[PDB]
Parts: C-alpha cells; sequence; structure tokens
C-alpha cells in the first residue's frame, strides 16, 4: 500500500498568519489526493480533493497544490476555527491510505506555569496506595519538563502526564503529573517534590511537602 | 445520504463481536458507497472496507478479511459493520463515510458522528474520588488550586462538575489515562482566591453512568 | 463410490509437475516456486477427501505457493471461447487470461478427484458438476483461483464472449458466476466485452442481445462502465493484433 507521510507533526501559527502543511506519498498518486480537517470529538471534514479543488462551502483561504509524490495545504490567514488536525489521503491506489496528520496549534506569547502539588488524601491511604499530583496551570508553549524528586533523588517511571487541549480564551495548556506508589513505598521517603522547567521560568520551580506534616 | 447516524458507544470483552449501525438520512444515493474507517484514540485514520448498498456487495482491506462483515439494508436505509473475535487493539472510533462509488473518486465527503468501541478484559467499576486539598504548597499568592482525583474506573466516560455547575471558571478536567490495571484515572482541578478557602465550600460532583455512580466530595483545606 | 463423471485425467501427477517446471522456466519472475511443494499442496487439497467435501480452505496452501501479480491493467476474461482467448494472448503477449498465470496453467483442461479415506487418485470416476456435485475438487479450485484473479483486475478489463452461443452471457460460466461479481470499481473503470462472430456469417449487432443487456445491468450496479464491441471477423482480428497499421485494417 502507498505510505502517506505528513510534516510537521505540529505547526504553531499566530492567528491571521499563513500555515503551510506538507504531505508526501511513497510513490506517485497523480492528483488523487484529498485533505481533511478534524477537531476533537468530531468526524473528519473534507476540505480538498483532486489535490487543489475545494469541497463545497470550504473557504478560499484553504488552497491545495502538488502532483505525484509531494503536496501542500496552505491556509493563507488562520482563523480561530482553523486550529485543528489536518490529514491527507491518496485515492490513486487501493487500499485507501491516510497520513498520520499535522496539528495546527495557536502561537501566543510565552506564559510561565503556576505550579501546585497535592499530597495523597486520607481516603486513598486507607486503600493501600498514595497518588501525588503536580499541576502546571495555564502555560505556553506546551513543552515542559516535570521532574519528580523524592528526598532529593529523581524518581522516573511511577508518573503519568495528562495535558488539556489549548484553552479557547487564553490559548494556554494545563498539565497534571501523577506519581502513584504503594502505601509501603510512599512511607519509605519523607520529601515529595515536583520540579518544573519551562521557557517562561528564569530557573526551575519546585513545589514540595513532607509526608505526615500535612 | 445527506447525513449518516451511527449507534452508541460499545464496551466488549476480547473474543466477542460488535455490530455498529449507520442510518442514511435520504437513503443510499445511486452509485455512492458506504465506507468504514476507524481511528484508535490519539492516532490516524484506517480504511477497513465498504458496501455497495443496491447489491449488498462488500469489499475489505486484507487486514480485516475474515473478521469484518459490512452489509447494507436498502429497506431500512441502514449499513452495518460487524467485527468478530474482538482484540484490545480494535479499541477505536469507527466511522461510516460516504464516497462516490466509481473508479477515481474514492474520497469521503459525508461522515457519521463516530461510534467508540472499547475492547478490554476489564469489568465495569465505579471510580474512587479523592480530594486534592488546597494548602500553602497548593497556594501561589492570591490564587489557590484544589481538585478531585477520579481514580480506577471502567469504562469511559466520567463527568466532573464543581458546586453543581455554579463553579466553571478556572476548571481543568484532564483527559483520562489508561493504567496497566486496565482502569482509567483522571484529575479535575480549579484555581480560586486563597481568601475564599475559609468561607467558600468546594464540592466536585462526579458521574460514572456505566456503573450508576454519582459521588459528591467536599474538598477541605489542609494547613 | 462410483460417480457419473470421467475419472482424473490420465498422468495428472506427471502433467501438474511438468507444467509447473515448464512455467517457472519460461517465467523467471516465478523461478522461486518449488514445484515439489506445488504438487504436495495440490494433491493435499483433495486426496483422502470425499470429492464433494472440498473447500476453498483446502486449496489455500496451493494458492499461497502460486501467489503471482500480473499487470492488473492487462487482463482478458473469457466465457465459452477459451481457445480464441488463449490464441489472443499468444499474439498479444503482454496480456493474461487466468490460464496464462501459474495456477491456471497447471489445472487447464484437467479433471481430478480422490476418495474418502484412501491415499489414491481416482482415475475411474469423478463427480459430474451437473448430476453429482456443483462443489467438486475442480469447481472449488476454479472458483477460488478465478475470484483472486478477477479481484486483482484494474483499469479496462476485457472479456471475450462467443456470439454463436444460445446465451452469449450465462451465469454458470466461471465468468458469469464468480469473476464478474468480483470486479471492484475501486480498481476497475470499464468492462469491455468482445462478442466474437465465431460461426456462420452474421452482420447483426450482437451487443443488443438480451444477455449482453443483463451483463451491462450487472456491472452498472458494480459502478463500472460497460463497453461492447462486435468482432465480425475473428481470424482477421488476431492477424491485425499481431501486425497493426497493415493490410485491410
Ligand atoms: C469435510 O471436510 C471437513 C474439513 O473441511 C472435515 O472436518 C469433515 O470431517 C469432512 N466431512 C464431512 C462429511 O463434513
Ligand atoms: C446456473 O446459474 C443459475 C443462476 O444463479 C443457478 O441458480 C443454477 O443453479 C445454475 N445451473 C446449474 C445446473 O447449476
Ligand atoms: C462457440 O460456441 C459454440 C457452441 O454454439 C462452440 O461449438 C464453439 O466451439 C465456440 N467457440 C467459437 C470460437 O466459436
Amino acid at each position: 500500500e502507498i505510505v502517506m507521510t505528513q510534516s510537521p507533526a505540529t505547526l504553531s501559527v499566530s492567528p491571521g498568519e499563513r500555515a503551510t502543511l506538507s504531505c508526501r506519498a511513497s510513490q506517485s498518486v497523480s492528483s488523487n489526493l484529498a485533505w481533511y480537517q478534524q477537531k476533537p470529538g468530531q468526524a473528519p471534514r473534507l476540505l480538498i480533493y483532486g489535490a487543489s479543488t475545494r469541497a463545497t462551502g470550504i473557504p478560499a483561504r484553504f488552497s491545495g497544490s502538488g502532483s505525484g509524490t509531494e503536496f501542500t495545504l496552505t491556509i493563507s490567514s488562520l482563523q480561530s476555527e482553523d486550529f485543528a488536525v489536518y490529514y491527507c489521503q491518496q485515492y490513486n491506489n487501493w487500499p485507501w491510505t491516510f497520513g498520520q496528520g499535522t496539528k495546527v496549534e495557536i502561537k501566543r506569547t510565552v506564559a510561565a506555569p503556576s505550579v501546585f502539588i497535592f499530597p495523597p488524601s486520607d481516603e486513598q491511604l486507607k486503600s493501600g496506595t498514595a497518588s501525588v499530583v503536580c499541576l502546571l496551570n495555564n502555560f505556553y508553549p506546551r513543552e515542559a519538563k516535570v521532574q519528580w524528586k523524592v528526598d532529593n533523588a529523581l524518581q522516573s517511571g511511577n508518573s503519568q502526564e495528562s495535558v488539556t487541549e489549548q484553552d479557547s480564551k487564553d490559548s494556554t495548556y494545563s498539565l497534571s503529573s501523577t506519581l502513584t506508589l504503594s502505601k509501603a513505598d510512599y512511607e519509605k521517603h519523607k520529601v515529595y517534590a515536583c520540579e518544573v522547567t519551562h521557557q517562561g521560568l528564569s530557573s526551575p520551580v519546585t513545589k514540595s511537602f513532607n509526608r505526615g506534616e500535612c | 445520504q445527506v447525513q449518516l447516524v451511527q449507534s452508541g458507544a460499545e464496551v466488549k470483552k476480547p473474543g466477542s463481536s460488535v455490530k455498529v449501525s449507520c442510518k442514511a438520512s435520504g437513503g443510499f444515493f445511486s452509485h455512492y458507497i458506504i465506507n468504514w474507517v476507524r481511528q484508535a484514540p490519539g492516532q490516524g485514520l484506517e480504511w477497513m472496507g465498504r458496501v455497495i448498498p443496491v447489491i449488498d456487495d462488500a469489499y475489505y482491506a486484507q487486514k480485516f478479511q475474515g473478521r469484518v462483515t459490512i452489509t447494507a439494508d436498502e429497506s431500512t436505509s441502514t449499513a452495518y459493520m460487524e467485527l468478530s473475535s474482538l482484540r484490545s487493539e480494535d479499541t477505536a472510533v469507527y466511522y461510516c463515510a460516504r464516497s462516490r462509488g466509481y473508479y477515481g473518486s474514492f474520497y469521503f465527503d459525508i461522515w457519521g458522528q463516530g461510534t467508540l468501541v472499547t475492547v478490554s478484559s476489564a469489568s465495569t467499576k465505579g471510580p474512587s474520588v479523592f480530594p486534592l486539598a488546597p494548602s500553602s504548597k497548593s497556594t501561589s499568592g492570591g490564587t489557590a488550586a484544589l481538585g478531585c482525583l477520579v481514580k480506577d474506573y471502567f469504562p469511559e466516560p466520567v463527568t466532573v462538575s464543581w458546586n453543581s455547575g455554579a463553579l466553571t471558571s478556572g476548571v481543568h478536567t484532564f483527559p483520562a489515562v489508561l493504567q496497566s490495571s486496565g482502569l482509567y484515572s483522571l484529575s479535575s482541578v480549579v484555581t480560586v482566591p486563597s481568601s475564599s478557602l475559609g468561607t467558600q465550600t468546594y464540592i466536585c460532583n462526579v458521574n460514572h453512568k456505566p456503573s450508576n455512580t454519582k459521588v459528591d466530595k467536599k474538598v477541605e483545606p489542609k494547613s | 463410490q462410483q460417480w457419473s463423471g470421467p475419472g482424473t485425467t490420465k498422468r495428472f501427477p506427471e502433467t501438474v509437475l511438468a507444467r509447473c517446471v515448464k512455467y517457472t522456466e519460461i517465467h523467471p519472475e516465478m523461478r522461486h516456486v518449488d514445484c515439489q511443494s506445488v504438487w504436495d499442496a495440490f494433491k493435499g487439497a483433495f486426496i483422502s477427501k470425499h470429492p464433494c467435501n472440498i473447500t476453498e480452505e483446502d486449496y489455500q496452501p496451493l494458492m499461497k505457493l502460486g501467489t503471482q501479480t500480473v499487470p492488473c491493467n492487462k487482463i482478458l476474461l473469457w466465457s465459452r471461447i477459451k481457445d480464441l482467448a488463449h490464441q489472443f494472448t499468444q499474439v498479444q503477449r503482454d496480456m493474461f487470461t487466468l490460464e496464462d498465470t501459474l495456477l491456471g496453467y497447471l489445472a487447464d483442461d484437467l479433471t481430478w478427484c480422490g476418495e474418502f479415506n484412501t491415499s489414491k487418485i481416482n482415475y475411474q470416476s469423478c463427480p459430474d458438476w451437473r448430476k453429482d456435485c456443483s462443489n467438486n475438487p475442480v469447481s472449488v479450485f476454479w472458483k477460488t483461483v478465478s475470484r483472486r484473479f478477477a479481484e486483482a483486475a484494474c483499469d479496462v478489463v476485457h472479456v471475450m464472449l462467443n456470439g454463436s452461443r444460445s446465451k452469449i452471457f450465462d451465469k454458470n460460466s466461471t465468468f458469469g458466476s464468480v469473476e464478474v461479481h468480483n470486479l471492484q470499481p475501486e480498481k476497475v473503470q470499464t468492462l469491455e466485452a468482445w462478442v466474437i462472430h465465431g460461426g456462420r456469417e452474421d452482420s447483426r449487432d450482437l451487443c443488443q442481445d438480451p444477455t449482453i443487456k443483463e451483463l451491462e445491468s450487472i456491472i452498472s450496479k458494480r459502478n463500472i462502465q460497460f463497453s461492447c464491441k462486435n468482432i465480425y471477423r475473428p481470424d482477421k482480428f488476431l492477424q491485425c493484433v499481431k501486425n497493426p497499421e497493415d493490410s485491410s485494417c
């Protein structure tokens, strides 16, 4: 089957500015190339077919170009409703194949995260497990290092990260890092710390607590 | 079709079968085809197969031949995709999608809303709801963070509100993460004034419909 | 067990092995094929079986060994006109009938069967398609191999038909029963029928025959374009294919 490769994986674009997305085919697909937009919780939406023909009702700011193995989707002036994932699809060779997509995200000014740490609840400790939550609130860009420090030692591989979609009002991200230990392992250490490195912080921000002392 | 209407979310054990329906508003138009396309959570699109409705003629990607049956009932304007011997890796949103049915026009112009199929050995389980208590270490100047950890539930989804919907500003409910247990876990957090912690009560309202779980947890300050 | 139909073709084992060795010598793209393996997989499909209890699954090992991609845009299908179809691909040498593929070549003009719980090929009698069993070792072989061949076809697919038949298009041929219903509009733009005027002089447009209108209706519902052409002079047609821009034509 024809392998479709899109670049970049993520594109940061200021509202009103131009986005240029690339789609490559492993072999020629002539001009039998379609583009789709997909937003979270929604089906893909057809933008372009025949490499350059806008689907009915698609605005003029979307234009497609290319032939053979190399294709481009250009969004000439990005509106707030254009921030989404974009997929290409060849219909030259059965079976039909799609690129793995480009996310177009909102470029805005650098914003430092506000950092918060939460010790495990009395409720949870009665269950034989201890979850420690680090919250990074309203930051840009998305790139952030969250280091768990247990009695000053880096502890990798008991933590899960989750990130919100870019906020509708302020274009920022929020991130939770959750350290989960057995109550037995939790009690082997005293100082629980989350250390946050981000572009908008002059030096890393540490929030910590002592187990038992709240 | 002018619209494609799919059946609701499915939760299946491995080895079982699922049948997803796709009802065509306006019926099946002559020389149009109903395609099935799936998307694993956070991943891309994969064409599975199609049906020519007028002759109920199915054609499958080699990956799905022998395990998928796609059919169309002209009488009820309904197409179906049945995937048998379900694997955990079949966990995806399944879309029905219209194309032109003739050589050289196989792009997808009308899509159903999608049907989530979750395949897991996990069994229905209500979440434990743990407070994320505000403190000095959850306070930065005038702003305090508090929340609820909604831990070890199956399946998706859960919903979280604050003070029965009275508190919506500064709320972040994180995407669920799947743990190695096969259970989901999620936090909901809110930023509030530090000065409000003594006076304003904060309750997270957690609903897990699949287990009929409705929990209200008061989140109390620590000092 | 004694059947209504003729027994396995005499020297079937020798013919299948010799055809496999000849084909893989003539076609270096198939030189990887182990002809001993092909014989064991073929024999294994039907030996020690009730000959009406052969499945497509019984032929899967042979199908896997005989895997072959011919140019999908150079396929000729035929119905009730095999010898002329084969003569066509002998003169237009880039085009393929099913019998120009390794598996079609192996089995062409052969009959074969075994018997429940014996090790031996039955040279005495085999199930007759009409009287004994529609699903027999030969019919099941041709259904499985011809479906795969038709499935792979793309662009303009040609079918040669015999205009001297009572039913020019019939649904009991491999073409009418399996091939036509496995042409996929994802791959195929057009089915073009060549109706051969193969008997007495006949000036009529046989593309207006009711059975051609039936074929047109079938492939229209598959979202495939239908084209039909009379070949009034089949011998002159073959000559003109070998030497175009010459003669009368
Ligand atoms: C027919 O063949 C099948 C395998 O295809 C075998 O299991 C069965 O015993 C055979 N005989 C009958 C009468 O079904
Ligand atoms: C010939 O084709 C028709 C059409 O499907 C079929 O029903 C019929 O049984 C076939 N004839 C014989 C003798 O099998
Ligand atoms: C056409 O069918 C007839 C039966 O009417 C048959 O005798 C003849 O051999 C077939 N082939 C050709 C090339 O005419």
